[PDB]
RNA sequence: GAUGUCGGCUCAUCACAUCCUGGGGCUGAAGUAGGUCCCAAGGGUAUGGCUGUUCGCCAUUUAAAGUGGUACGCGAGCUGG
RNA sequence: GUGAAGAGGGAAACAACCCAGACCGCCAGCUAAGGUCCCAAAGUCAUGGUUAAGUGGGAAACGAUGUGGGAAGGCCCAGACAGCCAGGAUGUUGGCUUAGAAGCAGCCAUCAUUUAAAGAAAGCGUAAUAGCUCACUGGUCGAGUCGGCCUGCGCGGAAGAU
């Protein structure tokens, strides 16, 4: 029922410059935090999500749905930000973070790197605990996904680069 | 799954109870402790008359201590034991086990009326009429 | 309207039991498991102490709509109805049992002929003497707490702050 | 399988399969298969469908057939010049237009039944829908 | 994993998906179920 | 109960009956009595969604017809032969 | 595995640290037997077997071979 | 009143229902191997034995010794078995 | 019927198809089928409905929370849909069957209890009950929703040699 035709009212929780089409939420966590939703058929007026007439279609309300969704995952990126728990079993293998590049590995001899755009930042508690911490739910869990292709979970035993993968499967020798 | 548990269910030999060996190899497998043999094979045990396979029944909690404790076989059971019957239909009541006096569904009743559930003893024995059809045997005058 | 054959039937049923308790709790659901309302549930109904947990939603607009011994606002969330039509102590002895596996504030409170009893009250409707005397105990004890208490008590923490 | 003991001639022409249905309803069982569509249906066939659903349902119902397949269609053999007498009668057909029952059952519940032609739909050439009993 | 002109559900809790153009199932259970094409 | 309401046919064959039978109605026939046969139109959504109820062939009918009104007791019916529908219905006077 | 061999289970005990499992199996099967069972468990199992009596075979290939060898 | 009819040699050229080589799904896929499968037309893709065969059987080789079209690529080029 | 023995127009081309039956000349008008952006003569015409595929502009069984139309219909603030939290019981762990009884191993019988309430059981899942999910059940949520049928239109199914 509800997000589609009321779409949460996005409140101003500290603090939302709209140019326009142009968004930028402006707040401490991941300051000065933002966004281009352009004008695809949304519409704004302070805080809110208005929809217009998308070309052939004209749906039915469904997109401002969606802006709303992608400002205030935006918005409470500034305020609240969030725990990445990215880890590894795997016979530990590199794991060294460092600032802004991780090397981790696959039993590779080669540094693996990967350097994390600037917008986010990440460390490990220990080297098969990271964490990638910080701002945007989007770039944030894509650079977790693309660790991840460093290698999957192999799925008999589980070995492997493991985010939110508390479910990794077990097969197993021999048949059953 | 759901956290720690309540009411976990055990079936279990009805050996020397104090020594444990009929029932020491399926103690041995889980992990049946000398502390586990403490509360136990200590307890809960001898004294206590064997003629049923006795009920055990765990409860999850733990430092490294989780609890085995003994008491009276099943409703079920009972029924089979306590009637002299056979054992029990092939196809209840359109093939038939015996007849049972309602007053033995009565006593059965009363060595029942602990934990069993109905709050009236008519209500508690109408559950164990529900059983003694359900074997075929009809609760019967 | 209105789904079930017995959601249409039981509103003068609720209604008769949400008049007849002489002493009510609403007290909450919500993480219970099933044998907190077991133990009592079997014994209860040979005993003369009666818990219900009974639809929320439709008691909440129902009890606005009616009175049942006054009482409405605060049913709000998961609720149970515990009740004795007797002298209180059957409906309170069983709360601190509630207790072991919640605490004291799952009821929210409860209620005694028109008198407020929250768990602050709760243990003095919780002491009761021998039932002659008892009923008499308890008419000049609420008559008491109803306008006394207030009168003094409101003007008494802002004495604690004056007078340090 | 279904096939006639003695026929006045035994090999027939082309025919005409033309034209609607007189051999309509569900009308023996309690619901059926009706045929919902054009064209010719062979003995073989309806062997395939009548098992297939007397062994997808299990019994303890039994299904009526109303449709019979009567009539002689040639094959004519592999690399034979054409024309040299006509063919020789290889296979019988069974004629279907619109609502033609093929199949009705008794005594199995809907969504049983709902399944249990479903199989033989796949195992035709026609698109048959489920028709149920019903008076006057 | 099939290809098929036949898509539809496996194990109860599959689903189904036009991404891009075709309808694909996709699974949470056992993960025979991707039955992509139909 | 059973209540339908109807208009008299001012068609009638083939050509007609299928020109209505498109246009979601279908045609009828009251017969019965001393009084002439009356044909009728009704409209094929309404009077369909009572063929599946049973007392719709056993009972009594108010049939409503230009607004004057008859009372009939159902006869047998045409249906086409694949597509829910009744091709043609008879009803008979009391 | 025992299943699979056409093997039929006797029934089946549980032993002071592990399991006993004891039943009526064919024969001509049995050839990998031991390998395959240290296999299973990470050669950590152990089997022993005599010949309890005779019962019926289905399989088509030694009645029809019979003419070959004599 | 002219379609010179089978095999080989010389030269090919494309199609992809891909032999291999490259990516990837699944797997009764642990590694290994593999089975299957969506993808993909770039390049590569055997010699020798026998017989007029195309093929075939066979030795031996390779990564592979693909399938199919092109008067079943073809004689105003060759052989003519 | 035409072609054969009939031209011209049209369907790119095109005997027999659709239109039409040429006595001769015109720097004249209307029209048929067929058409009206441009290659090319005429409407980028008004009106409203639809289709997101380049369908239109090649083809099936079949498959699908692809879009519009449609009556009938259940649900519908005394609280829905389902999301979030929370119970998911009780005898019981049903009898029989037993390779082994576990709701979920075959079958039978479907029975009962306190219930605001949970099938002697729908699916996963395992060694023999254990393990896990589930409608159901209670909260919060605070409204449209769900299910059927008829139905116009599009989709994949669809891979071959200059």
């Amino acid at each position: 029922s509800r997000v589609a035709k009321a779409p949460v009212v996005v409140p101003a929780g500290v603090d939302v410059k709209i140019n326009g089409q142009v968004i930028t939420i402006k707040g401490k966590n991941g300051e000065l935090t933002r966004t281009l939703n352009d004008a695809v058929e949304v519409k704004h007026a302070d805080n809110t999500l208005t929809f217009g007439p998308r070309d052939g279609y004209a749906d039915g309300w469904a997109q401002a749905g969606t802006a709303r969704a992608l400002l205030n995952s935006m918005v409470i990126g500034v305020t609240e930000g969030f725990t990445k728990k990215l880890q590894l079993v795997g016979v530990g293998y590199r794991a060294a973070v460092k600032g802004n590049v991780i090397n981790l590995s696959l039993g590779f001899s080669h540094p693996v790197d990967h350097q994390l755009p600037a917008g986010i930042t990440a460390e490990c508690p220990t080297q098969t605990e990271i964490v990638l911490k910080g701002a945007d739910k989007q770039v944030i869990g894509q650079v977790a996904a693309d660790l991840r292709a460093y290698r999957r979970p192999e799925p008999y035993k589980g070995k492997g680069v493991r985010y939110a993968d508390e479910v990794v499967r077990t097969k197993e020798a021999k048949k059953k | 799954a759901k956290k720690v548990q309540a009411y976990v269910k055990l079936q279990v030999a009805a050996g020397m109870a104090n020594p444990s060996p009929p029932v020491g190899p399926a103690l041995g497998q889980q992990g049946v402790n000398i502390m586990e043999f403490c509360k136990a094979f200590n307890a809960k045990t001898d004294s206590i008359e064997k003629g049923l396979p006795i009920p055990v029944v765990i409860t999850v909690y733990a430092d490294r201590s989780f609890t085995f404790v003994t008491k009276t076989p099943p409703a079920a059971v009972l029924l089979k034991k306590a009637a002299g019957i056979k054992s029990g239909s092939g196809k209840p009541n359109k093939d038939k086990v015996g007849k049972i006096s309602r007053a033995q569904l009565q006593e059965i009743a009363q060595t029942k009326a602990a934990d069993m559930t109905g709050a009236d003893i008519e209500a508690m024995t109408r559950s164990i009429e529900g059983t003694a059809r359900s074997m075929g045997l009809v609760v019967e005058d | 309207a209105l789904n079930l054959q017995d959601k249409q039937a039981i509103v003068a049923e609720v209604s008769e039991v949400a008049k007849g308790a002489l002493s009510a709790v609403v007290a909450d659901s919500r993480g219970v498991t099933v044998d907190k309302m077991t133990e009592l549930r079997k014994a209860g109904r040979e005993a003369g102490v009666y818990m219900r947990v009974v639809r929320n939603t439709l008691l909440r607009r129902a009890v606005e709509g009616t009175p049942f011994e006054c009482l409405k606002d605060a049913f709000v969330g998961p609720t149970l109805i515990a009740y004795s039509m007797e002298h209180p102590g059957a409906a309170a002895r069983l709360f601190k049992e509630f207790a072991k596996a919640n605490a004291k504030f799952e009821v929210k409170a409860a209620a005694f002929e028109g008198e407020l009893i929250p768990a602050s009250q709760i243990d003095r409707l919780a002491t009761l003497p021998t039932y002659e005397e008892a009923i008499a105990r308890l008419m000049a004890t609420m008559k008491e707490a109803s306008a006394g208490k207030l009168v003094r008590t409101l003007a008494a923490v802002r004495d604690a702050k004056e007078a340090a | 399988m279904l096939q006639p003991k003695r026929t006045k001639f035994r090999k027939m022409h082309k025919g005409r399969n033309r034209g609607l249905a007189q051999g309509t309803d569900v009308s023996f069982g309690s619901f059926g298969l009706k045929a919902v569509g054009r064209g010719r249906l062979t003995a073989r066939q309806i062997e395939a469908a009548r098992r297939a659903m007397t062994r997808a349902v299990k019994r303890q119902g039994k299904i009526w057939i109303r449709v019979f397949p009567d009539k002689p269609i040639t094959e004519k053999p592999l690399a034979v010049r054409m024309g040299k007498g006509k063919g020789n009668v290889e296979y019988w057909v069974a004629l279907i237009q619109p609502g033609k029952v093929l199949y009705e059952m008794d005594g199995v519940p809907e969504e049983l039944a709902r399944e249990a032609f479903k199989l033989a739909a796949a195992k035709l050439p026609i698109k048959t829908t489920f028709v149920t009993k019903t008076v006057m | 994993m099939k290809v098929r002109a036949s898509v539809k559900k496996l194990c109860r809790n599959c689903k189904i998906v036009k991404r891009d153009g075709v309808i694909r199932v996709i699974c949470s259970a056992e993960p025979k179920h991707k039955q992509r094409q139909g | 109960m059973f209540t339908i309401n109807a208009e008299v046919r001012k068609e009638q064959g083939k050509g007609a009956s299928r020109r209505l039978r498109a246009a979601n109605k279908f045609p009828a026939i009251i017969y019965g009595g001393k009084e002439a046969p009356l044909a009728i139109e009704l409209d094929h959504d309404k009077v369909m969604n009572m063929q599946a109820k049973a007392e719709f062939y056993s009972e009594v009918l108010t049939i409503v017809v230009d607004g004057k009104e008859i009372k009939v007791k159902a006869q047998d019916v045409q249906r086409h032969p694949y597509k829910p529908k009744l091709q043609h219905i008879d009803f008979v006077r009391a | 595995d025992l299943s699979r061999r056409r093997g039929m289970l006797k029934g089946q005990e549980s032993e002071v640290t592990g399991v006993k499992i004891h039943a009526e199996v064919p024969l001509s099967e049995m050839f990998g037997y031991a390998t395959q069972l240290r296999s299973l468990t990470k050669g950590r199992a152990s089997y022993t077997m005599e010949f309890l009596k005779y019962d019926e075979a289905p399989s088509n290939v030694a009645q029809a071979v019979i003419e070959a060898r004599g």
